[PDB]
């Protein structure tokens, strides 16, 4: 541990193009493992990791029926929120939810998540006490009052402390081996000439998993160059990730700069420099 | 709040002329979810382009990956063209094989 | 297992 189980929900109205797009995506430890999409040829919860293929038909039928119920509920709620905000009909709007649990290595709940957004802005969330709500505005206050009157927090807390934690335990047991996998980055430095006898040194990390990584450039043991260019970590398309970091240095000084690559897969951080052919 | 997409264009593996590869256009950090993404070869739209399934991040912004199999050459130029409600003009980002 | 979400 720690481990987490979270569902990311998206409902997008599209007047004139039929009923709203509706999707639910589940993650175990930030790895997608199940997905439902109303725009699939056959909308149904489907496994998104091979280890989920060990769940029998009852599981998929049950989860699919919940998704279909949630879909109908969010269809209503899109209309409701239009009313709360006195918005005109005919536009496309979005409700999103992040729902789930994080548990410690000892199996105890560390935190619960129930966060809503409307049109990409926070709307309502369950507080850390698992008992009260934070509403973002006067519209969300209406939902908050409905939920207080219905005892929704108590129902949700039962899910977060019970079902969510227990199913996470189940998923981890099936997916343990696969979830633990790491791929170490492979690194190299490239050299590019710039005007005024300057040089771009670019330190690449490729083929790594999971995405968390740190690249740094050092002159003389510092671990310290403030002004690098970095790109955001990006998916290679094969389940691994890429990143690079560059610095501009004077021609004739390239050999004094060192790139370090830090990743959980590595026995020790990588250290490399520009290797003149 | 609407958020404009970040865009990166790059290959799955380091480019080697004459060797099969994948050309990627990664769009992320945008809202709302509708987005148009084309891959271009010498200015022209590539027809066989696929994409990953839509996801969103903890900040409620969306991301996905558009991609096509390709074989880079010395002289062919590639780019990604993105349109989104936040953009006043479609944004074109050129592929540089070492970025 | 997903939650059954509440009416807003």
């Amino acid at each position: 541990g720690p481990h987490s189980l979270r569902y990311f929900v998206t409902a997008v109205s599209r007047p004139g193009l039929g009923e709203p797009r509706y999707m639910e995506v589940g993650y175990v430890d930030d790895t997608e493992f199940v997905r439902f999409d109303s725009d699939a040829e056959n909308p149904r919860y489907e496994p998104r990791a091979r280890w989920m293929e060990q769940e029998g038909p009852e599981y998929w039928e049950r989860e699919t029926q919940k998704a279909k119920g949630n879909e109908q509920s969010f269809r209503v709620d899109l209309r409701t929120l239009l009313g709360y905000y006195n918005q005109s009909k005919g536009g496309s709007h979005t409700i999103q939810v992040i729902s789930g649990c994080e548990v410690g290595s000892d199996g105890r709940l560390l935190r619960g998540y129930q966060q809503y957004a409307y049109d990409g802005r926070d709307y309502i969330a369950l507080n850390e006490d698992l008992k009260t709500w934070t509403a973002a505005d006067m519209a969300a206050l209406i939902t908050k009052h409905k939920w207080e009157q219905a005892g929704e927090a108590e129902r949700l807390r039962a899910y977060l402390e019970g079902t969510c934690v227990e199913w996470l335990r189940r998923y981890l047991k099936n997916g343990n081996a696969t979830l633990l996998r790491t791929d170490s980055p492979k690194a190299h430095v490239t050299h590019h000439s710039r005007p005024e006898d300057k040089v771009t040194l670019r330190c690449w990390a490729l083929g790594f998993y999971p995405a968390d990584i740190t690249l740094t450039w050092q002159l003389n043991g510092e671990e310290l160059i403030q002004d690098m260019e970095l790109v955001e970590t990006r998916p290679a398309g094969d389940g691994t990730f890429q990143k690079w970091a560059s610095v501009v240095v004077p021609l004739g000084k390239e050999q004094y700069y060192t790139c370090h690559v830090y990743h959980q897969g590595l026995p020790e951080p990588l250290t490399l420099r520009w290797e003149p052919c | 709040i609407q958020r404009t997409p970040k865009i990166q264009v790059y290959s799955r593996h380091p480019a080697e002329n004459g060797k099969s590869n994948f050309l990627n256009c990664y769009v992320s950090g945008f809202h709302p979810s509708d987005i148009e993404v084309d891959l271009l070869k010498n200015g022209e739209r590539i027809e066989k382009v696929e994409h990953s399934d839509l996801s969103f991040s903890k900040d409620w912004s969306f991301y996905l990956l558009y991609y096509t199999e390709f074989t880079p050459t010395e002289k062919d130029e590639y780019a990604c063209r993105v349109n989104h409600v936040t953009l006043s003009q479609p944004k074109i980002v050129k592929w540089d094989r070492d970025m | 297992a997903v939650y059954n979400f509440a009416t807003m």
